[PDB]
């Protein structure tokens, strides 16, 4: 394809949902919700990564959206894109 | 939130 995303296994929304499991109890957003905009738990802190782009997102506060946040930073991101 |  014309296209690859960075972590292929993390394209299943069900993977991705299963990698918050260790998800902090100080972070405030859902792994629904993440999961749902591509993103995957990295394992530290509050770090997410998109599976599509590859981009990586910290330091989440309150007001913040996955979606409005993944579109900001990755706006060139096929995930993003193809929503 | 802000980009790694
Ligand atoms: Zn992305």
């Amino acid at each position: 394809g014309t296209i690859y995303p960075r972590n292929p296994a993390m394209y299943s929304e069900e993977a991705r949902l299963k990698s918050f499991q260790n998800w902090p109890d100080y972070a405030h957003l859902t792994p629904r919700e993440l999961a749902s905009a591509g993103l995957y738990y990295t394992g530290i802190g509050d770090q997410v990564q998109c599976f599509a782009c590859g981009g990586k997102l910290k330091n989440w506060e309150p007001g913040d959206r996955a979606w409005s946040e993944h579109r900001r930073h990755f706006p060139n991101c096929f995930f993003v894109l193809g929503r | 939130s802000v980009p790694i």
